[PDB]
């Protein structure tokens, strides 16, 4: 998860290929609310195919999953059991000698 | 050529090209079992209906039958009814509730589990990490019922 956060940290924009947000002229707004934008998505596939399943943004390597010591000292402290264990000794001790 | 061969009707059939066909590839099409014929049948009756609508002198004659989204979309919500057995469900049983990530931490979090596979962090390899699937106390009294209907409309496609 730290490597893929690193990772991701790496990846964290779109380096390449922004968005094409070309506004064209203000249109003479006798009538209507100037929703330009659903028009001009409209033209630009229409135009375009986008998504004509080709292109990618490859920001990034999409591998080169380095891996480190930087974060592994996020064990911290584990929550683990027989921190106290005198249950668990005791098992031990029912095999003290070889019997069972 | 294929939309007007068998309809011996003079005037011809056209959709128009402001139609988005990613709109309907997900959107309108969720798993629907092919049979889009009967899709795209359906719309071709509506659209003919309103066309002989305005036939009866009303304003205008466009003199072409022409498609159009909203037909689509009625066309593709009545298939998902009209097959009345089906077990399935509209992706879109959800309105002013569209996911909003800021209004707590949790609903910050549900987003992971989407976001996620989604690929937008990685091409995951799809063979490592389990899938961090949400197992939800939530709001135990009330709520549920909404929740996942919520997150599936806005952030994913069916339900
Ligand atoms: N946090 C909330 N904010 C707004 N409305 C809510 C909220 N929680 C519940 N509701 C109301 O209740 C609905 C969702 O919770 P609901 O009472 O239907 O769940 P439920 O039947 O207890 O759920 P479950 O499926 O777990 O049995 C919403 O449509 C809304 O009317
Ligand atoms: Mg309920």
């Amino acid at each position: 998860l730290k490597s893929v956060h690193r990772w991701l940290s790496a990846a964290d924009q779109s380096e390449v290929v922004p968005g094409n947000d070309n506004i064209e002229y203000f249109s003479i707004n006798e009538h209507g609310r100037r929703e330009e934008n659903r028009l001009r998505l409209k033209t630009l596939l229409q135009q375009d195919v986008v998504h004509e399943t080709k292109t990618s943004t490859s920001a990034a390597s999409e591998l080169t999953a380095v891996v480190t010591i930087n974060d592994l000292l996020e064990a911290c402290q584990e929550t683990k059991p027989s921190i106290s264990t005198s249950e668990l000794v005791k098992l031990r001790g029912i095999y003290d000698r070889f019997q069972k | 050529h294929e939309l007007n061969r068998d309809v011996q009707q003079k005037v011809p059939v056209s959709y128009m090209d402001n139609i988005s066909f990613s709109s309907l590839s997900s959107y309108s099409a969720g798993l629907t079992p092919l049979d889009i014929k009967s899709i795209v049948e359906t719309a071709r009756m509506t659209a003919t209906a309103r066309f002989y609508q305005e036939s009866k002198k009303c304003g205008w004659l466009p003199q072409s039958i022409l498609i159009t989204q909203e037909d689509l979309s009625k066309a593709t919500s009545k298939a998902r009814n009209e097959f009345s057995v089906s077990i399935g469900a509209p992706q879109i049983p959800n309105v002013t509730w569209d996911d909003i990530g800021g209004i707590d931490f949790v609903k910050g979090e549900i987003l992971d589990t989407i976001d996620m596979p989604l690929k937008h962090p990685e091409l995951f390899t799809s063979g490592m990490k389990k899938r961090s699937g949400i197992l939800f106390y939530g709001p135990p009294g009330t709520g549920k019922t909404l929740m996942a209907k919520a997150i599936a409309t806005n952030f994913s496609l069916n339900f």
